[PDB]
């Protein structure tokens, strides 16, 4: 009733409709995000459903700018619309100001489609039809803030991070942020700690194929990185635990 | 006002001039006519001012837009085309163009494009618009090959805005050369031409017949 | 569930009416896809519901959209019949833009994207059919494979089934098949497909279809003898 | 029953829209906030929520105009419209009129936003309630907003989760914060003794407090972090 | 029918430092041969380090100022007290000119400021659209006048060393910020001498990283 | 020139005793330049004809316009459209668009088969009935064909003695018109048959 | 362009295409073609203002290809003519008006028969073995009489066109420096290579 | 499934076609016999006070003068349809074809008005079957049901509305392959007094013609090209008149 | 594209150091014809501020009904509007500023000169004009159509800058407009001897004088010359 409408409120004061969209964002894939004061290492786990499915062709990591990221998960139709939207904001911004955007700024402009749900509601024309079953990781570095992680969420609005998971794994990844994080932290400390917790989260094994990081450092760019640069930080896990 | 660009073994020239008339007077020497689309293109300003600055910045974020959709690199068929169709909608409202784009790709090599505000698109190797176009053709024509050293083409793109300040009278301010190369366009600095002027004027003994 | 209707979400965070699209896709003919080196190879089983049905101007389940990107289906053939007319008025128009051909990555997304807008939207029902879009791009010589589903996400896959007991080609394709060599040679790459085809008509050498793409705008349609050699040597080995 | 609920454009046997009762609901669910106000300042102070200690809050002060701001309390994508259309209008008295909106005129647009969703099939009443304080020409105000579309002005009023408390402690100081003007730091300091009181199961932290103030010689000002770290 | 056109004069100027930039203007106002007004400041502050003047036509020149003023407090709040560069308000004006290019604006925009590496700044636009980086430019009915003669003492151009004949030539040399005023208080005085649209009083507003200060100085008002 | 016919052509219908012709030449020009010596003017759907003088473009817009007009009808009421109704059928076309017009004569010809009785029209730029059963000319020799024809015009003659009426009076007309000179199509028409008869005569 | 020409012989068709290309007072480039394929075995070149030119080729290219592919089988020359001269005549009573003006020859494979049409730039079809528009129909048709016969070789054709050329080159202040001398054939289209 | 327009039933059709062609059958009785040289036309009028004037009554429309109309179903569909049935014959086939349309053709045009009142949901179709009779040059003489299903018959004899299947047996009996048009007149009443009796008069009684032309109705002379309307209303008198001599 | 058909005359202003006197002709010309007399002109908004109209009696109507419509507006809603949220000559000015560019942006211009005087309620002179073209500006004296160039020096001797202000007063401020309604009489061919007067003061408010005429009359040199041809 409260749950079938999609603009009925429940006796709780919730938008039921709304919150079942929550469990969309959740069923695909962990993707795990640790901002650092050099830079927001994103790392994703993508699912390899046969041997025969090329995990390297599809990618749940893609490129808005030249240091802004973004991190997805939910359903790669609607991350299909977000990202093509995104992407429109952050070009569009450099066609007026001829300046980078900011990380906030880029996600205000994610929210905005957001919010449209409606079909008679008042605001902006209501041209879309549903929620959106799909969030992001927002990663980017203006000068004037430093590197910052933003969480979109399509049924709220941008909440500031220093580390978030999203997908399947997101509550038990979570504890290990709140036990392992510091803000003592390199980028290289930081890639092999997105790794460290990655792997615990994960039902698949830890390779290559079901891997994939990379970083927003204002100096190289976005820049995704390679299989054989993700089997190399594998290897130099297993030797930190064996130490350890 | 004077532009040109001309292919050669070792890549693209573009070279031009900053001298721009109102009036009979001039408003600005300092002005650059090539626009920087992206780090891959370089498109230039002639004709119409306003209508060249605007859509040339358009068309680069069009290019920033399709390389982060497609994951690869802008072709230069892909942007010229691009522009065209563009012009072609505005069209008959006092819309004026003269640019032509400069691109080195691996998939295809140095090509360059005159686009015009009719929807003109015209391949070639050689090209030079503007309204000191002719004395600048002259110079250019003559000096050109294809087999053709890197030191003495960007000799040749010096040449021909130098001719053309003389003559034409509203062609002059400074030279700016730029080279495409396959990673990308190189700056080779701003000459002023009057410094330019006596080093040429001496070096091939020409201009024998401008005293004054 | 919440199949009532298209655009409420679910507990369960699945749309139904995108789930059931897919269920959708058993019903068509199975088609399978297969790549090599320097070779695709798009097939289909072509189902013949009678022996009244021509073959002179009945449709092959196999659709060029453009000259040098090859397209099978599997699903509702109600529904394949505008979405493969859809794709390609853009496909064409991709070359009034820039004039390049199509680009098979660019060509995907396209077809992922009518579908896309579909489920999107509540006044629509999606396309209950999913597709495998074969080709090489223009600019190289690397062989190209895509999916397209109903849901309107879309991926790259080495080799990949759909249609009609899918799950049992899958299989059967992972235990033969080797992604450290895909076969180079392109009647090998053939022989695959044939195998695959096999088992799903259970007896038929008149209802195996079989189309290859080859770079550089090379499409061609494979004749019906030339398909009965390849079951020849299957049948003798076995 | 309840089956008048599911429409909001159905109105009950008793004369209520349960979907517009169910808005305020909304309100009390998610954070508090405190109006109060003198003659020379409108303040508004604010309990900022996280969801995790590696979350960094929310910012439920939004600038409205550099004479005019609000607070939220309720659902976090119904305030980014109203705040948005709010901006519409002030940046249309300064263009129009060469004029500083005033908070009553403001209120009656803002009341009409929400009767159009009301009468409409389609849409929802907002859910979120605002509190909303200027300085005109004709000093200091403060209305509340609630989903009904409903603006009234108050000396102090809050909304939101477990507000009695807050509107327990305005009550008996009512007169105390009226009565002092020219001093900024008094008025800062009474909202702060608020929104202490309700809470419960939670302290105060340099983070929770978020300080937004206008006034006579005021410009719009939102403290947060360090700045609301003089007035703990 | 109707020209919604029309000149109504001024003239005014934009000179780049290397720590400060003014921008300078007559407080006459013409309407063909009438003397509307004695005194109506043409240089407007904008905040943020930003003075912008648009002269010609009048009607233009007030209602793009207007415009610019509402898209500063809109980049305010999409962007939570974001700075707004000159490069960066350089290309908001480029679309604010070329938005009506079928009805265009018939205003001559400089606008001056501080750069990032905090040396002064002019981009001067062409009255349809476009802008470049200048150091001396001057819009209006005697910006003839008022130019080349800015272009001997900034900039040094066609100057050359005593005695050397051209051999080597005079450098530019560092600037105090008083002495770019005295050269714009005398291009004025001899512009209002030589010219019918100069006059009345001249302001210009210093645009210096502590804030943007209003100096104003009579002017002949023959 | 004028611009509503640039590229000329003339048509000629006559009225005999139970019989019509219609006769048209057979140049195309643009300009002064004669383009083309086979370009029939006259087309037909069903047992009507119909010749389309004027700014060429239009005749070919129009005669594609026509059989897509007559052929809904035909398929529809099973039964062929007569040379009465299609009279009125040219002139709800030709002033639809009024403003920016189409640049033609039109002039049909034609015998129902429910009454054996010659039927004729001509129409203007924005159509028109003009229902005289005189004999009716339109093209850029309109004022030389209403003389000629006027002055050879007796009423009621046999069909074979009115192919000598028509295709005299045309052939004289012909070449003193500057926008026409070449080849010649003569249509004798009949209840029971339509026989199409090319002349030989002199090209300029 | 600045020259167009249109002769249709015994089995293959012959079209003719300006190299230069006129732009105000400079020739921006000097060999550039002004046809292009519609179909493997129809050609369309193109002449007119320019701008119309080549945003107009490239837009008819995209739909006789669609065609094409729809049906999996090409449309015969004659059903390509009366799309391109719709076209035309349509765009006379819109908001832009071409001036592209178009031959359009085609070795029709249905009936096995060399066909030529021309299509001015206001929109009309006429059937004829010439063809040319601008002030090169005006030399150049008065000379094709005498010396065509009602067939001859493809060779015969060339030297035919080779003829109308230096008629037009003596005669005519236009410059075009050469032309692109394209054969539509029953096997292809091909460029010979003629001065 | 039958319940709404947009629902297919499970062994087909719509189910609002179906209670709209039970609305005729709570109708009143009209009737058309077609003869060589005419078509009559009858229905009878009720209005339930006799205060009530009986000559405002729309039921027989000339919808124009070559074609007449009679309904059973709803009256108010009725009113509203011949206006838009007029205002389309003009339209697409007076402005067009010069006159006033075919028999056959405006039949579809009228079926065609209730076709669109199906295809969009929510939105009924009309009560109504008409009968729709007329004359033209070339199909001659004609007689037409046209149903609130959106398709026509073409008919020899039929009656519709509530006394239809009395009717039809009649019809069957008394037709005969040649008939005048004053014996068709005759065993038009007959049969119609079967629907009702105790107030069959010749004042209550509506009944038509569309037989010869009547120059009579013309109205302008002196053109003789040109024919007269076809139809004709025939007065109260003429009604009482029949129902004498029978 | 609106072209003149009925028309006023001329407006003129000035400042004292406490108000302003705005005073406009009354006229309705047709071309020469004289057509209308006793077109009032001058209109009060609010209770502070007068707004003088010249150019279009036609477009002078529909501005008539907008500004009587601007109070209408302000009156809605607020307990407090006449003291707190009344209407200044700011306000009044800006509101008809915006009208004049947008009607210009559409190619269909209001035909008007305007001039919008009063006092504000901070006691700050704010006399500032407006046009059809859309320019803007203020000072002192301000005067419109061929009162302009004509009846604006005399009174730019009064008060020549904003120096000049507090050493006005009203008497003299009311002696110089008169004077100058004298030139305009004489020597303008668009005249009309009555002609109304409005005194805007913050201290004393709003004073009407109604049909003040054209007084002080020489004419005795039309008896000296005999002219000539």
């Amino acid at each position: 009733e409260y749950d079938r409408g999609v603009s009925t409120f429940s006796p709780e004061g919730r938008l039921f409709q709304v919150e079942y969209s929550l469990e969309a964002i959740k069923l695909g894939s962990t993707a795990i995000g640790i901002a650092t004061k050099e830079g927001v290492v994103l790392g994703v786990e993508k699912r390899a459903t046969s041997p025969l499915l090329e995990s390297d062709s599809i990618e749940k990591i893609v490129e808005i700018d030249r240091h802004i990221g973004c991190a997805m998960s939910g359903l790669t139709a609607d991350a299909r619309s977000m990202i093509e939207h995104a992407r429109t904001a952050a070009v569009t911004h450099n066609l007026y100001y001829d300046e980078d955007i900011n990380v906030e700024s880029l996600t205000q402009s994610v929210c905005d489609l957001a919010l449209r749900f409606g079909e008679g509601a008042s605001g902006e024309e209501r041209l879309m039809s549903r929620p959106f079953g799909v969030a992001l990781l927002i990663a980017g570095h203006d000068a004037d803030d430093g590197y910052q992680l933003f969480h979109a969420e399509p049924s709220g609005t941008f909440y500031r991070y220093n580390a978030k998971a999203i997908g399947s794994g997101s509550e038990g990844a979570q504890a290990e942020l709140l036990n392992e994080w510091h803000s003592s932290l390199t980028l290289k400390e930081a890639e092999l700690l997105v790794l460290k917790i990655l792997k615990q989260v994960m039902e698949e094994k830890l390779d290559e194929n079901n891997a994939q990081l990379s970083c927003i450092t204002k100096q190289d760019g976005f820049k995704i990185y390679d299989n054989e640069k993700t089997a190399e930080l594998i290897k130099e896990l297993k030797e930190k635990e064996a130490a350890e | 006002t004077t532009t040109l660009a001309f292919r050669f073994q070792g890549g693209i020239i573009v070279a031009v001039d900053s001298r721009a008339t109102a009036g009979n007077w001039v408003a600005s020497q300092t002005v650059k006519k090539v626009i920087e689309i992206n780090p891959f293109l370089l498109g230039t300003m002639a004709g119409g001012a306003a209508d060249c600055q605007f859509w040339e910045t358009w068309l680069g974020s069009q290019c920033r837009l399709h390389e982060l959709r497609e994951k690869e690199r802008i072709s230069v068929a892909a942007a010229s085309k691009i522009l065209s169709n563009l012009v072609y909608q505005y069209k008959g409202a006092g819309l004026s163009m003269g640019t032509m784009i400069c691109g080195y790709t691996r998939k295809e090599g140095p090509t360059i494009y005159y686009v015009d505000s009719d929807g003109t698109r015209l391949k070639g190797d050689i090209f030079c618009v503007g309204s000191g176009q002719t004395f600048a053709y002259g110079v250019l024509d003559s000096n050109y090959k294809w087999d053709l050293s890197v030191e003495d083409a960007l000799y040749l793109g010096k040449r021909s805005i130098l001719a053309a300040a003389h003559r034409d009278a509203y062609s002059g301010g400074s030279v700016n050369l730029y080279h495409v190369t396959e990673d990308g366009w190189i700056y080779h600095g701003n000459h002023d031409v009057g410094e330019l002027f006596w080093k040429v004027k001496e070096e091939e003994g020409s201009f024998n017949n401008v005293i004054g | 569930g919440y199949d009532r209707a298209l655009s409420i979400f679910s507990p369960d965070g699945h749309i139904f009416q995108v789930e059931y699209a897919l269920e959708a896709v058993k019903r068509g003919t199975c088609a399978v896809g297969v790549k090599g080196k320097n070779c695709v190879v798009l097939g289909c089983e072509r189902r013949s519901t009678l022996k009244l049905q021509d073959t002179r101007i009945t449709p092959s389940k196999v659709s060029k959209i453009d000259s040098h990107v090859v397209l099978s289906f599997s699903g509702l053939n109600a529904d394949s019949r505008i979405l493969i007319e859809k794709a390609r008025v853009e496909a064409q128009s991709h070359r009034l833009t820039l004039e390049d051909p199509v680009t098979v990555e660019y060509l995907t997304r396209y077809v992922a994207g009518v579908q896309q807008r579909y489920t999107q939207s509540g006044g629509v029902r999606p396309f209950g059919v999913s597709t495998l879009i074969a080709g090489f791009d223009p600019r190289d010589d690397e062989p190209k494979l895509y999916q397209t589903e109903p849901s309107g996400i879309y991926s790259s896959w080495s080799a990949q089934t759909i249609g009609r007991n899918s799950k049992t080609v899958r299989e059967f394709l992972e235990k033969n098949y080797d992604r450290k060599e895909p076969p180079a040679t392109v009647e090998e790459c053939v022989k695959l497909t044939v195998r695959s085809l096999l088992e799903v008509v259970q007896t038929g050498a008149k209802n195996i279809e079989i189309t290859v793409v080859k770079p550089d705008s090379d499409i061609v349609a494979l004749s019906s003898e030339e398909i009965n050699q390849y079951v020849t040597q299957i049948e003798q080995e076995k | 029953r309840n089956n008048y609920d599911g429409d909001t454009v159905t109105f009950s046997p008793t004369g209520r829209l349960f979907q517009v009762e169910y808005a305020l609901e909304a309100i009390k669910q998610g954070s508090v906030t405190v109006g109060l106000r003198s003659n020379t300042h409108a303040v508004l102070v604010a309990l900022k929520r996280n969801a995790d200690e590696l979350s960094s809050y929310q910012k439920k002060i939004i600038k409205c105009d550099e004479h005019m701001g609000l607070s939220l309390a309720g659902l976090a994508p119904d305030a980014r419209v109203l705040s948005n259309y709010l901006r519409q209008q002030c940046n249309y008295s300064s263009l129009v009129f060469n004029r500083k909106l005033a908070v009553e005129r403001a209120g009656h647009l803002l009341c009409d936003k929400a009767q159009k969703n009301t009468q409409s099939y389609g849409g929802r009443p907002y859910g979120v309630g605002l509190l909303i304080i200027g300085y005109d020409k004709s000093g200091a105000h403060l209305l509340e907003f609630q989903p009904s579309g409903n603006v009234t002005e108050l000396y102090g009023t809050a909304i939101g989760a477990r507000s009695q408390g807050a509107k327990t402690y305005l009550e008996r100081t009512l007169d105390t914060f009226i009565k002092i003007d020219g001093n900024p730091d008094e008025l800062i300091k009474a909202g702060v003794e608020a929104i202490s009181q309700s809470l419960r199961d939670e302290s105060l932290t340099v983070d929770n407090l978020s300080i937004a103030i206008v006034g006579k010689d005021t410009p719009f000002t939102i403290y947060d972090g360090e700045a609301v770290a003089k007035y703990i | 029918q109707f020209n919604p056109y029309g000149d109504n004069g001024g003239t005014i100027l934009g000179i780049a430092g290397e720590d400060f930039a003014v921008l300078a203007g007559d407080t006459r106002n013409i309407t063909d041969y009438s003397i509307n007004s004695r005194y109506e400041p043409k240089v407007f502050d904008c905040g943020d380090n930003i003075v912008m003047s648009a002269n010609g036509f009048a009607a233009d020149g007030d209602a793009l100022v207007k415009r610019f003023k509402n898209s500063v407090k809109w980049y305010h709040f999409d962007h939570n007290d974001k700075k707004l560069s000159i490069n960066s308000a350089a290309r908001n004006i480029q679309h604010l000119l070329y938005g009506k290019r079928f009805f265009p604006y018939y205003v001559h925009t400089i606008i001056a400021g501080l750069d990032e590496d905090g040396k002064g700044a002019v981009y001067s636009f062409d009255p349809v659209g476009s802008y470049e980086r200048e150091q001396c430019r001057a819009g209006g009915a005697a910006a003839s006048l008022i130019m080349p003669f800015l272009d001997n003492q900034v900039n040094f151009k066609n100057q050359y060393e005593p005695g050397t004949n051209g051999k080597v030539k005079k450098p530019l040399k560092y600037l105090s910020v008083e002495e770019v005023i005295k050269l714009v208080r005398d291009s004025f005085t001899s512009a209002t001498e030589r010219h019918i649209q100069v006059g009345d009083g001249l302001e210009i507003l210093i645009v210096t990283k502590d804030g943007v200060r209003k100096e104003f100085y009579e002017l002949k008002r023959d | 020139s004028d611009p509503s016919s640039i590229n000329g052509g003339i048509v000629v219908a006559m009225t005999g005793k139970d019989c019509v012709a219609i006769a048209c030449d057979l140049r195309l020009g643009s300009q002064s330049l004669g383009v083309s010596n086979k370009f029939e003017k006259i087309f037909h759907y069903g047992h009507v004809f119909l010749g389309i003088t004027g700014l060429a473009t239009d005749v070919t817009t129009l005669n594609e316009m026509f059989r897509y007009k007559t052929n809904l009808y035909k398929l529809k009421e099973e039964r062929a459209i007569e040379p009465e109704t299609f009279t009125q059928l040219v002139s709800s076309s030709l002033y639809e668009r009024r403003f920016g017009p189409y640049f033609v004569g039109p002039v049909v010809a034609g015998i129902n088969s429910k009454s054996g009785k010659p039927f004729i029209a001509g129409f203007d730029l924005i159509g028109c009935i003009d229902e005289a059963k005189d004999f009716i000319v339109s093209g850029t020799a309109s004022d030389q064909l209403f003389g000629m024809c006027e002055s050879l015009y007796e009423p009621n003659l046999e069909p074979e003695d009115l192919f000598e009426t028509i295709s005299q009076a045309l052939l004289n007309a012909a070449d003193r018109d500057a926008l026409s000179g070449w080849g010649a199509v003569v249509y004798i028409i009949k209840k029971d048959e339509v026989v199409k008869r090319y002349l030989k005569m002199r090209q300029d | 362009m600045d020259i167009i020409l249109g002769i249709r012989v015994q089995d293959s068709v012959i079209l003719a295409s300006s190299k230069a290309v006129t732009r105000g007072i400079s020739v921006l480039k000097d060999s550039d073609d002004k046809t292009r394929q519609l179909s493997p075995h129809t050609l369309m070149s193109f002449a007119g203002e320019a701008g119309d030119t080549v945003q107009f080729a490239e837009y008819i290219q995209a739909n006789i290809q669609l065609y094409s592919i729809r049906e999996d089988y090409e449309l015969s020359p004659q059903a390509v003519s009366s799309f391109v001269r719709q076209e035309l005549a349509k765009s006379i009573r819109s908001r832009r008006p071409y001036q592209v003006n178009v031959l359009i020859g085609g070795y029709d494979k249905k009936k096995n028969k060399p066909e030529l049409y021309q299509i001015d730039y206001l929109g009309t079809k006429v059937e004829l073995p010439y063809g040319a528009h601008g002030y090169s129909g005006f030399y150049t048709f008065s000379l094709l009489d005498h010396h065509y016969r009602p067939d001859m070789t493809t060779e015969e054709g060339l030297d035919l066109l080779k003829l109308c050329v230096q008629e037009l080159e003596k005669r005519m202040p236009m410059d075009f420096k050469g032309v692109i001398v394209k054969i539509v054939d029953k096997d292809g289209i091909r460029q010979v290579d003629d001065f | 499934y039958s319940f709404s327009l947009t629902t297919f039933s499970p062994s087909g059709k719509l189910g609002q076609i179906d209670y709209a062609l039970t609305a005729v059958k709570q109708g009143v009785t009209s009737l058309g016999i077609k003869a060589t040289n005419g078509v009559v036309i009858a229905t009878e009028k009720k209005s339930s006070s006799p205060l009530a004037m009986s000559e405002t009554l729309s039921k027989v429309s000339l919808l124009t003068p070559d074609i007449g109309a009679v309904y059973s179903g709803m009256g108010p569909d009725y009113r509203v349809l011949v206006d838009k049935s007029r205002k389309v014959a003009h339209t697409s086939y007076k402005r067009i074809y010069g006159e006033y349309p075919p028999t056959k053709l405006l039949v579809s045009e009228v079926a065609k008005i209730m076709q669109e009142a199906t295809q969009s949901g929510g939105v009924r179709p009309f009560g109504v079957s008409l009968l729709i009779a007329g004359h033209d040059e070339f199909n001659g003489f004609s007689l037409y049901q046209v149903d609130p299903s959106g398709s026509y018959f073409p008919w020899k004899a039929t009656a519709i509305g509530k006394g239809s299947v009395a009717a039809k047996t009649f019809l069957e009996k008394r037709w005969n392959d040649e008939l005048e048009l004053e014996d068709a007149i005759h065993i038009a009443l007959l049969t119609l007094k079967e629907s009702v009796e105790g107030e069959f008069n010749g004042d209550t009684i509506e009944l038509a013609i569309i037989g010869d032309e009547n120059p009579d109705l013309l109205g302008y002379t002196g053109i003789p090209t040109d024919k007269g309307p076809r139809f004709r209303k025939l007065t109260s008198q003429e009604i009482n008149d029949r129902l004498e001599a029978l | 594209t609106q072209q003149p058909i009925v028309t006023g005359t001329s407006v003129i202003s000035m400042k004292y150091d406490n108000g302003v006197i705005i005073a406009a002709d009354n006229l309705g010309s047709y071309g020469s014809l004289l057509r209308f007399n006793g077109v009032e002109r001058l209109i009060p908004v609010g209770d502070n501020t007068v707004v003088g109209i010249s150019g279009d009696i036609s477009d002078m109507q529909h501005i008539e009904r907008l500004l009587k419509d601007l109070v209408t507006e302000n009156a809605y809603d607020n307990p407090l509007a006449d003291a707190e949220e009344a209407l200044e000559p700011s306000y009044i000015f800006e509101y008809l500023a915006t009208v004049m560019y947008q009607r210009r942006s559409k190619m269909n211009p209001l035909w008007n000169a305007i001039i919008v005087a009063g006092v504000q309620s901070n006691g700050d002179q704010f006399l500032r004009y407006v046009n059809l073209l859309g320019v803007t500006y203020s000072s002192p004296t301000l005067a419109t159509g061929f009162g302009a160039h004509m009846a604006n020096p005399l009174l730019r001797k009064v008060v020549d800058r904003e120096s000049d202000i507090p050493k006005t007063t009203v008497q003299v401020a009311e002696e110089a407009i008169v004077n100058a309604m004298r030139v305009l009489y004489y020597r303008d061919a668009r005249s009309s001897r009555n002609f109304s007067l409005a005194i805007i003061d913050k201290n004393t408010g709003l004073t009407f004088k109604k049909n003040l005429q054209v007084e002080n009359m020489k004419w005795d040199f039309a008896k000296d010359i005999k002219g000539y041809g």
